[PDB]
RNA sequence: GUGGGAGAGGGUGGUGGAAUUCCCGGAGUAGCGGUGAAAUGCGCAGAUACCGGGAGGAACGCCGAUGGCGAAGGCAGCCACCUGGUCCACCCGUGACGCUGAGGCGCGAAAGCGUGGGGAGCAAACCGGAUUAGAUACCCGGGUAGUCCACGCCCUAAACGAUGCGCGCUAGGUCUCUGGGUCUCCUGGGGGCCGAAGCUAACGCGUUAAGCGCGCCGCCUGGGGAGUACGGCCGCAAGGC
RNA sequence: UUUUCU
């Protein structure tokens, strides 16, 4: 397998009801696909540079997952699903490449 | 992709002693391997043409590795085909 | 002339391949959404390509914006 | 008739004519003005001298509408462009803020003719 | 072989925002557009300019380079997957296993062809306006094939470095991309520039040779006739060899 | 704008 990032950003409008529910769907999502969850960070909300889906806030994630390379693509088609959920990008682990250090 | 893993145990396979690395047997199976991965990534992706070019020149070192190998030890040769499953 | 002070004297350490650090990526682009060159970056071939795919996945991510307005004039 | 009092100044300049749009802080268009609107009628439409008088009048139209402060938004480049601008500043409006907005592709339909060969 | 590295190399799926066009709604009114001037054209069934929403196609701004990758054609939004090549370090393994390569096989920009689909923008032909002595043109308004996708054909080119491939040998200087080291320097791979010797009709080339050498392939033998005729092979055709 | 021939 490989060292995933998960980012997701869903509804801001969301209440505590609702955002659980969503983050629910989501753990169900990743365990449904061999998503082993290593961390976690949740910024929650946060201004966007430009609206998204007319909404000019957004509700950010962030799960570090561990998972079968021959299913991250599949993972996403599913989480993309959540009319909450209006961004899914999952990227591959990649050393931290300092700069000025 | 061949893992570290996967790769070492068809060293390991093949090799003539211990800590043979890189002998025409250990070669040729390496080379098998990967002609066989690449062979089937192309029954998929017909139009990968770049990867195809790849795959001509896996062949063609193949072919010569066993060419000189059935020179050489024409024994060692009919054993690595059968071993391995090339001349088909 | 190019000349004010590159980006990067004017930050600490960071992590270019980092696609979240708002904050500091933010000084990377212009009065527009648009990236810096290197006269103004004051980065390098190898960091400017990192810096880059960088800011365009914070883009994305709603983060960074693709451009901006310009004003003054 | 509605009285807006402050509003936005959109400037349509081009190397074909130039026009100006005063508007309500929502967009909606209140009065509006062009080289064409006043006297001129073709080449001397682009001309920055029919972008003065285009500006004035827009402002003018838009000072009977109750008018007094405006945010320019330019587009375009064109002669009559940094001339509507100061057709604007001056006039009975106050030019609260300038703004350049104009379109830019970011690569997307192929130009016509005209305008193709560049990179 | 082990351990590192850079990359617009390739294939599949997905996905982002800017812009154009169209559609719907709003607000607004007399022009917009276009040119050397104009006109055709579009607009009071309300265009242009402005705001909001929707659809769709196609291409990815900045980064961007004097940069990189590939055998060539050629390749740049972002993500994942699949996949080729390649460089460096250690000196670990095999033990001449090498170089070239007629024919064959595969790849091969654009246009073009077949089947199906798609079609925003552009636009051969074409339909108009204008310019002109004329205008089967250059400029302006429209516009079909096409440009896009899939599958199958075609195979050409200023397919250019107008420079076949491989190896060895022959001052340096300077910039640059990427790797290593005892890292203001040294060492390797690559991209440029100036130049030793030398070569060259000259222009110029010059460790990225067009220098000095060996191996193998391809090709030339005055211009026109002519890349034509004929024959053959290939192609659905155009047409290719 | 265009703008032939000798
Ligand atoms: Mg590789
Ligand atoms: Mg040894
Ligand atoms: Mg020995
Ligand atoms: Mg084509
Ligand atoms: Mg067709
Ligand atoms: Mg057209
Ligand atoms: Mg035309
Ligand atoms: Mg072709
Ligand atoms: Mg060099
Ligand atoms: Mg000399
Ligand atoms: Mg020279
Ligand atoms: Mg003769
Ligand atoms: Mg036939």
């Amino acid at each position: 397998m490989r060292r995933y990032e998960v980012n997701i950003v869903l509804n801001p409008n969301l209440d505590q009801s609702q955002l659980a529910l969503e983050k629910e769907i989501i753990q169900r999502a990743l365990e449904n696909y061999g998503a082993r969850v290593e961390k976690v960070e949740e910024l929650g909300l946060r201004r966007l540079a430009y609206p998204i889906a007319k909404d000019p806030q957004g509700y950010f994630l962030w799960y570090q997952v561990e998972m079968p390379e021959d299913r991250v693509n599949d993972l996403a088609r599913e989480l993309r699903i959540r009319d909450n959920v209006r961004r899914v990008m999952v990227v591959k682990s990649q050393e931290p490449f300092l700069a000025n250090a | 992709p061949i893992t570290k893993e996967e790769k070492q145990k068809v060293i390991q396979e093949f090799a003539r002693f211990p800590g043979d690395t890189g002998s025409t047997e250990v070669q040729v199976a390496l080379l098998t391997l990967r002609i066989n991965r690449l062979s089937e990534h192309l029954k998929v992706h017909k139009k990968d043409h770049h990867s195809h070019r790849g795959l001509l020149m896996m062949v063609g070192q193949r072919r010569r590795l066993l060419r000189y190998l059935q020179r050489e030890d024409p024994e060692r040769y009919r054993a690595l085909i059968e071993k391995l499953g090339i001349r088909g | 002339p190019s000349r004010k002070a590159k980006v990067k004297a004017t930050l600490g350490e960071f992590d270019l391949r980092d696609y979240r650090n708002v904050e500091v990526l933010k000084r990377f682009l212009s009065e527009t959404g648009k990236i810096l060159p290197r006269r103004r970056t004051g980065l390098s071939g190898k960091e400017q390509r990192i810096l880059a795919k960088t800011i365009k996945r914070a883009r994305i991510l709603g983060l960074l914006p693709f451009t901006e307005k310009l004003v003054r004039k | 008739k509605r009285q807006v009092a402050s509003g936005r100044a959109y400037i349509h300049a081009s190397y074909n004519n130039t026009i100006v749009t005063i508007t309500d802080p929502d967009g909606n268009p209140i009065t509006w003005s062009s080289g064409g609107v006043i006297g001129y009628k073709g080449s001397r439409k682009g001309t920055p001298y029919a972008a003065q008088l285009a500006a004035l009048d827009a402002a003018k139209k838009a000072m009977a509408y109750g008018m007094q402060s405006v945010d320019v938004i330019v587009r375009g480049t064109g002669a009559g462009r940094e001339q509507a601008i100061r057709a604007l500043q001056a006039s009975g409006l106050q030019v609260k803020s300038i703004v350049d907005d104009t379109p830019v592709p970011h690569n997307g339909c192929r130009p016509k003719k005209k305008f193709r060969k560049a990179s």
